């Protein structure tokens, strides 16, 4: 008498209308459940010593018997696993899901989780950009007033980054998965309790379905789809996304030209180095991902979905597009051109959610005489 | 800067290998120029088996060159020839020697320096058959030399190749070009080994995902199919 | 939750084939394809200008950045 | 019916070489990798004496008239010495114990705490004597284990 | 009839008979699909592999 | 809406008579819990190489802050986790508790999951008895027929316990606590469903009690004594339990005088020793364990507990009787005397449970004319 | 499950005080002492003898191993 | 490399370079460490006092 609980896969009444944008909840619980058991398959070879780490990166690529397909699985498993998350985050606010406050602040929850986990694992080859990009990253706490230099030293074991500070990421991050496999489950356990939203935002209380035939199905084919791109860029692409700097080892006394963290960060880092105040900049690289929170605060339109939206949907795909743009900007250098685009877009970024969205469902409140 | 040409290599293709007869080429460049000035610390003559190099071919160059390896039971370390094991010997016992027998500049491994560039191994042809004078205005120090190819465009690596430069065992004519071609075909198989075993498996992955999408795709339109071609009506008293 | 008492629904009626026996692909390009161009000119207008504008912004910002990096 | 049953019984096909491969590939990886294989098989070596030598992470051992004297049919495991041995004044022995896995001490044979200098047992809990690896002798010199 | 009747008449019809085939598919599919698959590679890349240069040495 | 989840731990029903040996179910929740967090700091200063790991030991008990406490509250608060089970079982067996088959099959899924994970855990460390603990350990599958030549190097990535064949175990150690831990919530699951049992054996649902101001603090205090006896060891016995030999780095080369496991292995190690055929030896081990799954279909009884079965008590306390020597044993060497008693001591094992124990509740219920 | 219908029962009554009523140690040595050597003697006789046993083949197989290793 | 005075970072200074070395000092034995002997040794430091003392 488990599978009672198994009814949330089998027997669970979902609508009938949903399209794929909704199967990216489930393909996180295939790259998850997929990634775990590359990143063990990479302990087994990995050493979280400085002498010995990357080197060890290479015991896997080189002399084991297919080691190296499971790097890429695995790193570019992080990837695709983040392509997931963005959409499944902006069809969360495209369909206004975010009426499910017990689940979203744990979306959120589950978001930092994560991306400060691929901070940590990209340290553990320990290469160049590995190396120098915990050696930026961490000192922006520094500018915190009266304990950041406390804090910093503690975090890395020392007075900057070495073998104490790779030795426990490796901890951390092969600790927290497990972590966050529980607040999953725990995600679902509320939703479970509402049941799942569709395209219009109405209660589809009428036309439910089970989910056994129907979109088990639907999730072999978006998971089989989900393969593809990523072992296309195993078997076709590997340094794509990479940044080939990192097969360097690290050499502290000597800083790479472009510093940076991995693309699936830089909308982040763009919104940072905009503002020249430190501080001021960190402040706004944290709220640019806890601003998620303050959505359902600033819902207006008494509609939930955007199918129903017209200018709220211009302004979303235009949010998109200043998203991109950071995402840009942060992986080219800082100059004039650049300095001035990746002020507007992150001043697009704060001005459109907090402003502008929500002052659009008023305006479509009053056409439809609300 | 220079972003540097794109060229038809042989590999380039999407399931093109490596010329495995190019990467025995270039293992000699490396092995009569460049073993005695870089480091390839992450390569085992071992791995030359079955690519580039047989066993005994390979096995012979092991006993060619001496490795420090055994405490002796007198309780001292001796030199013996090398084995398959052994990887490739490092020319330098450490990097201060290589900075003090360079001007202070360091040679560079070689393991990964094809993925370790931008633009990979295009990059690196450019580079060696790159070099020129410098233009007017331009003027350098001593021990370094110009090639438009770099940042900055100076650097400590005198001219590694020219025309025979060295000599082939297969009797081909050793232009510079031909030479950097074939080196350059070897790097990129040290950086990544797994190449001509890479596209294999990307062949044998869009024969079976070019029949299980539109399969699943199928069971999905069959089951779905009730939903798709279900109906409706509204009959209140 | 569960099914029987989601809510209350009354005279209304549902029909529906075994998949044995109906194609799973009817007029798939016959009816399917202009559908989709409906679909798409539905909302095309909204989802483009913003991305239309991103490749202006990519291409002039590039050139720009080129010519602040050659000379007076 | 055996139309749409052809559909997911070949796709079923399709799954489970993949299955097959990817299990193979994962399996495949916790064996020995290259870097040890290469050491397990390559092992070169150069009176009255015996030295301790490593091999696979094992102990790896390396008169004639006496040994031959001692009877085969009186030993608990009945060996001759130069069914043991491809020449007599060569002792090429494995340092584990057949009781439970155990290294005896060398030097008149071996005892151990946990035989003759052949290899053979004589009295102890040892069920079986020494066993001897697959070598060969490529000069009067140099030798091959394995 | 038809051969798609004939085969579920003896193979898709029961469920025991219907994993065998494709255990006993996969076997022959494993096969023929790996010999077929380096073909295609073999003849991209002729000349270049190891065991096409192999015999000179 | 999680707290509904609490009231297994808050409004629970719960029996009134029940003495301290229930607590140790709980307490397992907290050495489990603790050990984690233990394990978890060695990660950050634990390196999985040879080369390095014995050191890394030194670098947590000599240079850390506290990091001394740390191996000894974690490797002591391995072997309290075992008197705790075994007096948990012991419970479950006198008392009766083993009519929740449900939970009691899945009791052996949890024990056997933990006991590799301590002899993966003595490993690590990297010493004599580690390594050939673990050499020795490991043949035992080469005994079994046209496999174990081929798993064993497998298991060992080599020919002979290595590098890989360490870190593999540090990866497969730090993981599965937190898989025993998911059995755990199961193994209560289906114990919730059943409410617990009690010294008599008899349906108490007439005589209940809530679970929050009760039993918590009763598990407050047999928490509080379980810290005792654990911090005693750490602060005035830590080499205890232990091993000196442990403390010389491993030499594969040098045998070391006693091979052994730890004690809370050793009762299963002595019926090993016992069996001269290697083979047989292998699976009475096994069956050792594997027994405690035998024991509802041998049950004969009408009655439940043990309170109430005098010739079965006897046989009880015989048993320990027969494991204590067994412990014993397994610790000493392999002499005439002591292989003779390693030899009575075993078949008592499997004779006492399998013949006695059964023949006893059937003579039990002649009398009371059953 | 929970209170309310775990089983049925009807008339009986149970009594009790406040807590902060009545002291926490009463009789704690007075009348908690023998009924220990009570519930000692109930048992003793059936957890004592095998490890009674114990300690003998403890001591006579611990001598017997040191009289082996000694000499004719 | 060179050599200079040891600092406090600087740990014991090993006087062999090797256990080879060592065994071909003390024919073929092998002087011990001694940061765990202690604890490396049944006894303990009764052990030690009676072992030079004996
Ligand atoms: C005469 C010694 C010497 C030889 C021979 C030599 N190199 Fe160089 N190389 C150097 C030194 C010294 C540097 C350092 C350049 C610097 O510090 O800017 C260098 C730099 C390089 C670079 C550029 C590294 C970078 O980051 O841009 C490459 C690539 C390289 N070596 C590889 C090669 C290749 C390819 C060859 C010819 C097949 C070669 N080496 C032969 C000494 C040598
Ligand atoms: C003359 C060189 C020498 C000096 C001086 C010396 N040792 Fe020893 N020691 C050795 C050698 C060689 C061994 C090896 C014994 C063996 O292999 O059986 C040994 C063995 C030992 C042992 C016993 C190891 C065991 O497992 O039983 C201890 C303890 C020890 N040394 C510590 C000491 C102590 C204590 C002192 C005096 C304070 C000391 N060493 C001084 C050479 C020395
Ligand atoms: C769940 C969120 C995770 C994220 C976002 C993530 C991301 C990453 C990334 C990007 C890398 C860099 C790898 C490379 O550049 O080659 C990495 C490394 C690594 N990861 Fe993951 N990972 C996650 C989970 C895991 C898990 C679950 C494991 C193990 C069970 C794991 C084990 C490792 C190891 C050992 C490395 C270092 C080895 C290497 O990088 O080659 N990681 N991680
Ligand atoms: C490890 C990370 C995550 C896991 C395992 C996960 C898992 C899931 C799954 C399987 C679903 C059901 C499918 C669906 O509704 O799309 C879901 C729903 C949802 N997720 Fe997550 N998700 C993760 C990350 C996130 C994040 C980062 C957010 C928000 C920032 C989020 C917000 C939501 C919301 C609002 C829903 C319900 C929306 C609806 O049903 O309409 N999730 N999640
Ligand atoms: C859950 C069952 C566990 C058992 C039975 C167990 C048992 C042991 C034992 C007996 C040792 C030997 C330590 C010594 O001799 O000093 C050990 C070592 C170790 N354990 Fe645990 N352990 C468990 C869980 C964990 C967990 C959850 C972690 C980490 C979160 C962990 C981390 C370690 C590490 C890193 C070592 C090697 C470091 C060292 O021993 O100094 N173990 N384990
Ligand atoms: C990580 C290991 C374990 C955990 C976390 C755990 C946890 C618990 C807890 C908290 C209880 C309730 C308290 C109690 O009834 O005593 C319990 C009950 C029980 N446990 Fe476990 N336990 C573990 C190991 C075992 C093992 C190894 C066995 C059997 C071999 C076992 C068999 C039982 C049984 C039969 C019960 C219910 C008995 C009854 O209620 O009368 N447990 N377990
Ligand atoms: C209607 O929308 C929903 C609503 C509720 C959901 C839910 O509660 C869960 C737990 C999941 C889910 C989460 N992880 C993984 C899977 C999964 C699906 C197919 C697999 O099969 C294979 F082909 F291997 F991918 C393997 C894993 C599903 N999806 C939900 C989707
Ligand atoms: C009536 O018998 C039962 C019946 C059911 C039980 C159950 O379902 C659980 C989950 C548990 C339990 C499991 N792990 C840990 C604790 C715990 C208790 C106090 C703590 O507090 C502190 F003082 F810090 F230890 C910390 C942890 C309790 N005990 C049960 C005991």
């Amino acid at each position: 008498l488990m599978k009672i609980v198994n009814n949330a896969f089998i027997d669970l009444p979902a609508p009938s209308n949903i399209s794929s944008w909704w199967n990216f909840g489930s393909l996180l619980g295939i790259c998850l459940i997929l990634q775990i058991l590359t990143g063990l398959f990479l302990a087994m070879h990995y050493t979280s010593d400085t002498t010995t780490a990357f080197s060890s990166v290479t015991h896997i690529c080189r002399d084991v018997n297919y080691g190296w397909i499971i790097r890429y699985m695995h790193a570019n498993g992080a990837s695709m696993f983040f392509i997931c998350l963005y959409m499944h985050v902006g069809r969360g606010l495209y369909y206004g899901s975010y009426t499910f406050l017990e689940t979203w602040n744990i979306g959120v929850i589950l978001l930092l989780t994560v991306m400060a986990t691929a901070f940590m694992g990209y340290v553990l080859p320990w290469g160049q950009m590995s190396f120098w990009g915990a050696t930026v990253i961490t000192n922006l706490l520094s500018a915190i007033p009266y304990i950041g230099t406390n804090l910093v030293e503690w975090i890395w074991g020392g007075f900057s980054v070495d073998k104490a500070t790779l030795t426990r990421f490796f901890a951390f991050h092969f600790i927290l998965p497990f972590i966050i496999m529980a607040i999953a489950m725990v995600h679902l356990l509320f939703l479970h309790e509402t049941g799942s939203n569709n395209p219009t935002g109405i209660s589809s209380d009428v036309d439910k379905i089970p989910f056994h035939p129907y979109y088990t199905i639907k999730d072999i084919l978006g998971a089989l789809l989900l393969i593809l791109a990523l072992m296309l860029l195993v078997l076709f692409a590997p340094d794509l996304l990479g940044d080939p700097d990192n097969y360097t080892p690290a050499n502290p006394l000597n800083t790479p030209p472009h510093i940076k963290p991995e693309w699936y960060f830089l909308f982040a880092y763009a919104i940072l180095r905009s503002i020249p105040n430190k501080l001021g900049g960190v402040l706004a690289l944290a709220f640019s991902i806890l601003i998620l929170a303050l959505i359902p605060l600033l819902h207006t339109s008494k509609q939930r979905s955007m199918m129903f939206r017209p200018l709220s949907q211009c302004l979303f795909w235009a949010l998109v597009a200043d998203l991109l743009t950071l995402t840009w900007i942060g992986g080219q250098p800082v100059e004039h051109p650049y300095i001035t685009i990746g002020q507007l877009a992150s001043v697009l970024y704060f001005l459109l959610i907090l402003v502008l969205m929500p002052t659009a469902g008023t305006i479509e409140n009053k056409l439809l005489k609300w | 800067e220079l972003h540097p040409p794109s060229y038809p290599w042989s590999h380039r293709g999407l399931l093109s290998s490596l010329d495995h007869t190019s990467i025995r080429r270039g293992f000699q460049v490396y092995k009569q120029v460049c073993s005695s000035c870089h480091s390839m610390d992450y390569v085992a003559y071992r791995h030359l088996v079955g690519v580039c190099y047989t066993e005994d071919e390979a096995k012979a160059l092991a006993e060619e060159v001496e490795v420090q390896d055994g405490p002796n039971e007198d309780g001292e370390m001796f030199m013996r020839p090398g084995k398959l094991s052994d990887y490739f010997p490092k020319p330098y016992p450490n990097p201060e020697a290589a900075r003090a027998a360079n001007n202070g500049a360091l040679p560079p491994d070689l393991s990964y320096i094809v993925r370790a560039r931008h633009g990979g191994e295009d990059y690196v042809f450019s580079l060696l058959t790159g070099y020129c004078e410098p233009p007017t205005g331009v003027s350098l120090r001593e021990g370094l030399y110009f090639n438009p190819y770099f940042p900055g465009q100076a650097i400590g690596m005198a001219p590694p190749i020219y025309n025979e430069v060295l000599e082939f065992d297969d009797g081909t004519p050793a232009t510079m070009s031909q030479v950097a071609k074939d080196v350059c075909t070897f790097l990129r198989w040290a950086a990544e080994p797994e190449h001509d075993h890479r596209k294999r498996m990307g062949l044998k992955m869009l024969l079976m995902m070019g029949l299980l999408l539109p399969l699943v795709y199928a069971m999905k339109r069959h089951k779905w199919s009730v939903l798709k071609s279900r109906k409706l009506a509204y009959r209140p008293p | 939750r569960q099914f029987g008492h989601l809510t209350r629904v009354r005279h209304v009626i549902t029909y529906s084939l075994s998949p044995f026996e109906q194609r799973a692909f009817p007029h798939y390009f016959s009816k399917g394809i202009p559908n989709v161009l409906r679909r798409t000119r539905a909302c095309i207008l909204r989802v483009a200008p913003p991305f239309v504008a991103f490749y202006l912004v990519y291409t002039w910002g590039t050139q720009e950045f080129e010519k602040s990096k050659r000379k007076n | 019916k055996g139309f749409s049953y052809l559909v997911t019984a070949t796709t079923t096909v399709g799954v489970a070489y993949a299955a097959k491969n990817v299990v193979s590939q994962f399996v495949s990886s916790m064996s020995a990798s290259a870097d040890v294989l290469a050491m397990s098989k390559i092992e070169i070596k150069l009176e009255g004496k015996n030295m301790a030598f490593k091999w696979r992470g094992k102990p790896l051992f390396v008169e004639i008239d006496q040994e031959a004297a001692v009877e085969v049919s009186q030993l608990r495991d009945p060996q001759h010495d130069l069914e043991r041995v491809k020449k007599p004044e060569w002792v090429i022995l494995i340092g584990v114990c057949t009781h439970l896995g155990c290294v005896p001490i060398a030097n008149g044979g071996y005892y151990c705490p946990c035989y003759d200098a052949s290899g053979r047992i004589r009295k102890g809990p040892a069920p079986l004597n020494l066993e001897v690896p697959s070598y060969e002798f490529t000069s009067d010199d140099m030798v091959i284990v394995g | 009839p038809t051969l798609t009747a004939r085969l579920y008449s003896l193979l898709f019809r029961r469920t025991s008979t219907f994993a065998l085939t494709i255990v006993v598919g996969a076997l022959f599919f494993e096969r023929a699909f790996d010999q077929g698959a380096d073909a295609i590679y073999e003849h991209i890349n002729e000349g270049k592999l190891w065991k096409h240069i192999k015999h000179k040495y």
